[PDB]
């Protein structure tokens, strides 16, 4: 696993092309996330 | 140490988690190649993940980050899709759960869009799809995502395509 940029605790990937995309994020320490909810699902075929 | 508690569909907590899942679906530039073609999900179950040791590990680190960032953890609720979901809920996140080849280096990746995390349920790029039918757009097989509490602290802003 890499390190965060010096003086930072994560990276934010801001979309700069696709105006509808939301952000993505990276952490470099597993301790910085807790898996709160487990969601079981299917994708639905469009009508 | 992990127990899973089923949420009732009548529970406000079930409903707010489902709404975040459904409302953050988008179209993907791959036309559905990795994650499948869909506009919404059929939610089958939502379970609370309870592990006191993993929670204390999280809050210990959160306090360290907060103290380095004017008492601000910058905590978000974000999606994570992975073939190792069932390992993560028992053992926690660690270097085995990192995306070595990601755009922002080898780290653990999370998404605001549930449909982005859905692209990784069967591996990078959807791998070979569901184990049963080898279909990245399988409408039959049950998938799992995590909705995770994530400490960002001071976050480096990368503008990117
Ligand atoms: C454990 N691995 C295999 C990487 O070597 C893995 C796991 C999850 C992800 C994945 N999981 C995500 O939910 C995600 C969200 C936004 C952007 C990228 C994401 N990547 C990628 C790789
Ligand atoms: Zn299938």
């Amino acid at each position: 696993m890499a390190h965060s940029p010096p003086g930072h605790h994560s990276v934010t990937g801001r979309p700069s092309v696709n105006g509808l995309a939301l952000a993505e994020y990276v952490i470099y320490r597993g301790e910085q996330a807790y898996p709160e909810y487990l969601i079981t699902y299917q994708i639905m075929r469009p009508e | 140490g992990t127990i899973l508690i089923d949420l009732s569909p009548d529970d406000k907590e079930f409903q707010s988690v489902e709404e975040e899942m459904q409302s953050t679906v988008r179209e993907h530039r791959d036309g559905g190649h990795a994650g499948g073609i869909f506009n919404r999900y059929n939610i089958l179950k939502i379970q609370k993940v309870c592990n006191k040791k993993l929670w204390e590990r999280y809050t210990h680190r959160r306090k360290e980050v907060s103290e380095e960032n004017h008492n601000h953890a910058n905590e978000r609720m974000l999606f994570h899709g992975s073939p190792f979901v069932n390992a993560i809920i028992h053992k926690g996140f660690d270097e085995r759960h990192a995306y070595i080849g990601g755009m922002f280096g080898a780290g653990i990746y999370f998404a605001e869009n549930s449909s982005k995390s859905n692209q990784y349920v069967y591996g990078i790029g959807g791998g070979t799809g569901c184990p049963v039918h080898k279909d990245r757009s399988c409408y039959i097989c049950h998938r799992q995502l995590l909705f995770c509490r994530v400490t960002l602290g001071k976050s480096f802003l990368q503008f990117s395509a």
